[PDB]
């Protein structure tokens, strides 16, 4: 509890295994055999998916409209910022 | 102007290496007509022919970088390129898990941290292009469907 030199012998000695370990680590020869468990994050925070109907005018005269919905709540984040960013880039 | 030289690492069937390794440590030009290499237009497939021999190659992703370095008196090592890519002769399945050194096997699975690696961008990129031909968008929470 002693700060002073408890809080500098600790963090001393636990730099110096980190040491041995990682150039035992790199020093090895032994032969490992041929993804390790992660947390699954849920589809965002809020578990929710992004869908877009769209209307557009085919050749000739037509009017179709698209709903399309991206499950990829990567692809989310990056179309949503933008919409936010052009709603104030007005 | 200098262009940087782009260094990979072929890796042969053990006897098919012993034959190249033979031919490469001879130093004839014997080799050069003996060792060819076709690549794709996939640009992840080839074949690598030994002998005009003809062996099916996959140039992959290594997952660790290594760099050549250079030397004259064994002291001063200076950098000459960055090796990522391996052309393994006999998308997912052009990522190499392992490492080339014995101490790092599937370096990627266990030695790796997964804060993650990269395609949800370039999806994002299509996504916003498909966007702009829009009136009317209807979007949702959605739940168990």
């Amino acid at each position: 509890r002693f700060s002073v030199a408890e809080h500098q012998e600790r963090y001393k000695e636990e730099c110096q295994r980190i040491f041995d370990l990682q150039n035992k680590v790199l020093s090895s020869t032994e032969v490992l055999s041929t993804t390790a468990s992660v947390t699954s994050l849920n589809s965002s925070a809020t578990g929710r998916c992004l869908k877009i109907y769209r209307t557009f005018r085919d050749e000739e005269g037509k009017e179709y409209v698209r709903c399309e919905t991206v499950r990829k709540p990567a692809v989310i984040d990056a179309y949503v910022r933008i919409r936010t960013t052009k709603d104030e880039e007005f | 102007p200098h262009e940087l030289e782009s260094q990979f690492i072929l890796r042969l069937p053990p006897e098919y290496a012993s034959t190249v390794r033979r031919a490469v440590q001879s130093g004839h030009v014997n080799l050069k007509d003996r060792l060819t290499i076709e690549l794709h237009p996939d640009g992840r497939h080839g074949i690598v022919r030994v002998d005009r021999v003809p062996l099916a190659s996959k140039l992959v992703d290594l997952p660790c970088v290594m760099e050549s370095l250079k030397t004259i008196d064994k002291k001063t090592f200076y950098k000459t390129a960055d090796i990522c890519q391996m052309l393994v002769s006999t998308e997912k399945k052009f990522i190499w898990n392992h490492g080339i050194t014995l101490p790092l096997k599937n370096v990627r699975k266990r030695r790796f941290r997964k804060t993650a690696k990269k395609d949800v961008e370039k999806e994002v990129k299509r996504l916003l292009s498909t966007d702009a031909e829009a009136v009317s968008t209807r979007w949702e929470i959605i739940a168990e469907d």
